[PDB]
């Protein structure tokens, strides 16, 4: 029992089980499936859902709070949405809910970022239609020619309180626009690394607070990983972030793994069994045992869509 | 399409 290779998936994990949705291969898998992946068994289980099934999409936004399974934008056949749903998953047969959430939503988009904290799902970043709404926006000139397509660097915060949309006032200077950047929550920082922008993968890296809705960026003294997107960024503990994956500036598939350490600031390669897996696109969920569970992507140049080597392989990091 | 803006 094992799902199909794919790319552009959501995973989000409870700590014990990751629930994998979504994404496409070489086109978009099916929608009402939820594949469960137990970490500590290492066994699938495929169920089907019913409800308000979202539509078959790539680059979606997904979180799971509570065992509460909520999910962003993405990209369907017909294009990119900004549609926000949510799954029970504590329990009977599972049934997507549509939400019809209160506040101006953000644009529609996919390639984005999450942070959860307290009641709030912060939404940064990703890729789409040209947007009222605080923040900048950047065309993306290889989609002039349909609709054309760009870069935002929006915040934008989902309370669940209410399920009313709104903005944070921040100060600091904002990463730039991007998507396929990686977003990573750690008490009330909200990491954000990398990312696409115009003809860059960057190295960057930034937290937004959660509380006073600052943004700074880090700069670590000593070596940083090369500059990417598509990559994976995990929460290991209280200090510490994981880096797996992703795709360079000039195309290069990565398969390096680095552990940020927060309170030194500094970046500490990983040696890892699975060097030559390089893995972009791909899922990053933590064990409650200490592991990195990556699932799925692409182990080369996805952009060459008839070569696009996709993956269903469960890569296991002991961090 | 999906990979666009990656």
């Amino acid at each position: 029992a094992c799902p199909a290779e794919r790319s552009g998936h959501v995973a989000v994990s409870d700590g014990r089980h990751m629930f994998v949705w979504g994404g496409y291969k070489s086109f978009y898998l099916p929608r009402e499936e939820l594949w469960i992946y137990n970490m500590e068994t290492g066994r699938w289980k495929k169920i089907n859902t019913e409800g308000d099934v979202p539509p078959s999409m790539s680059g979606s936004c997904a979180v799971c709070v509570d065992r509460v399974l909520y999910l962003f934008g993405g990209h369907h056949s017909r294009g990119n949405t900004n549609k926000f749903y949510m799954l029970d998953s504590r329990s009977r047969v599972l049934q997507w809910e549509r939400i019809d959430c209160q506040g101006i939503p953000p644009s529609s988009k996919d390639k984005l970022g999450v942070w959860v904290y307290k009641n709030k799902l912060i939404f940064f970043g990703g890729y789409g239609y040209l947007p009222k709404v605080l923040g900048t926006f950047e065309f993306d000139e290889t989609s002039f020619w349909s609709h054309p397509r760009g870069w935002n660097d929006h915040v934008h915060i989902l309370d669940t309180e209410t399920f009313t949309w709104s903005q944070p006032i921040t100060t600091g200077k904002a990463p730039s626009p991007r998507a396929a950047h990686a977003c990573a929550t750690v008490g009330n920082r909200g990491f954000v690394f990398g990312g696409r922008y115009r003809d860059a993968r960057m190295n960057d890296l930034h937290y937004l607070n959660l509380d006073t809705w600052e943004w700074n960026e880090l700069i670590p003294q000593g070596i940083c990983p090369v500059g990417r997107s598509w990559h994976s960024l995990t929460p290991v503990s209280s200090d510490h972030l994981f880096l797996f994956g992703g795709f360079t500036t000039d195309k290069q598939p990565l398969s390096d793994a680095w552990t940020y350490c927060i309170s030194k600031n500094e970046w500490i390669q990983f040696n890892h069994p699975y060097t030559e897996k390089p893995r972009l696109w791909h899922t990053a969920c933590a064990s409650d045992e200490g592991e990195v569970i990556v699932f799925g992507g692409c182990a080369n140049n996805l952009l060459v869509h008839h070569r696009a080597a996709h993956s269903n392989e469960i890569l296991i990091f002991s961090v | 399409g999906p990979s666009s803006g990656g």
